[PDB]
């Protein structure tokens, strides 16, 4: 008689930038 | 007895006369929400047949956040059925749902 | 003299830095002036939003969006200039 | 028996401080997240083996200074049926979910 | 059974520019 | 044992602050270690993205992501320490 149903989704991703982690040190 | 090509059309077509053709603007949104849910419900119910119907729809302003959804029931899989909608243009991002269930 | 150490930008945008950093210098003589006006520059020519690090003695570890990033040495002077909205 | 507004409100709650209680926006996560919040409500709702249909609907949106507006409505039993819209948010997230009970 | 319609609810989170904070700090000597 | 100047950050999250730093000392001598130690340890725990300035003379102008922010004293450096991305 009763059931489940698919698990419906929807998505919308963030906009992303390339970055980096850069390190310095004073001579 | 629910055919979702057919209420994937109602729900486009709903989405087009309401929002198709305009920007984000705050003060507006909420009367849109609104008049889509309608829009959709009135076309719906017409047909006067022994089902239940539930109508969601929600824009959200593009500005690069995320956003997800997800949804599910606990129905008769022989007999209710349901659409989603996924609508964007350049300022919002729409989505609608509807769910059909019998007796 | 003006040593740039470690880059990652606009070949403009790093004299940029170097000019910007070089009028910070002579006008202010506290190092968190010194950053606060360079930091200011980028925010306004480059859009928001950039950090600025003005020492003698400091070691770092950041991350950054590509292409805007630099560190380097004014004299005996050391600016870090990053962005990372 | 009957659709009990106040023990559906707690079931959302409750899954939602689960999920994402404690945690921050995370395009990573955040798919699983919405999807366990409704398989939970989902879970407790049935198995109160009450004589109903229910139908749960979750959304998280990324905190980030962007307009949201939702808007739903129902053609059903308005003597028998029933709905719970509840609203929660921290630091990085809007998140919003709703069950829908509908009679045999 | 009699069908007809339910309430109508609706969540509005108008769009705000959020707030960030500028620090200074600087070492003593 | 530290000193905290400027923050704007939980009290648990400051605290775990300087846990973090202290251990990160009895680890490393080069400051722009001390200060991955911190960077990586926060993102991890407290999620990306972080910075961390080390040092013993330098002045700052950053942005950041409200209650994530905190500059203080331990040991023999400054430390900055500050979510932003």
């Amino acid at each position: 008689k009763l059931g489940m149903a698919k698990i419906t989704q929807v998505d919308f991703p963030p906009r992303e930038i390339v970055t980096y982690t850069k390190e310095t040190q004073t001579p | 007895q629910f055919i979702v090509d057919d209420v994937s059309k109602t729900i486009k077509e709903a989405i087009e006369t309401t929002i198709g053709g305009n920007a984000y603007q705050h003060d507006k949104v909420n009367n849109w929400t609104g008049q889509v849910v309608e829009n959709c419900l009135t076309v719906l119910t017409k047909e006067q047949k022994p089902y239940k119907y539930i109508v969601t729809a929600m824009i959200m302003q593009k500005n690069g956040a995320g956003l997800h959804t997800a949804s599910s029931c606990y129905w008769n899989n022989d007999t209710d059925g349901s659409c989603t909608v996924r609508w964007e243009n350049k300022t919002m991002y729409c989505i609608v749902s509807v769910f059909g269930l019998a007796v | 003299k003006a040593v740039i150490k470690n880059a990652d930008m606009s070949e403009e945008m790093q004299q940029d830095a170097v000019d910007c950093a070089t009028q910070a210098l002579e006008k202010y003589n506290i190092e968190k002036d010194i950053a606060a006006y360079i930091k200011k520059e980028f925010d306004k020519k480059y859009n928001p939003t950039w950090h600025c690090i003005v020492g003698r003695n400091f070691g770092s570890y950041v991350t950054h969006e590509t292409r805007h990033f630099i560190y380097f040495y004014l004299g005996q002077v050391a600016i870090l200039l990053f962005k990372s909205g």
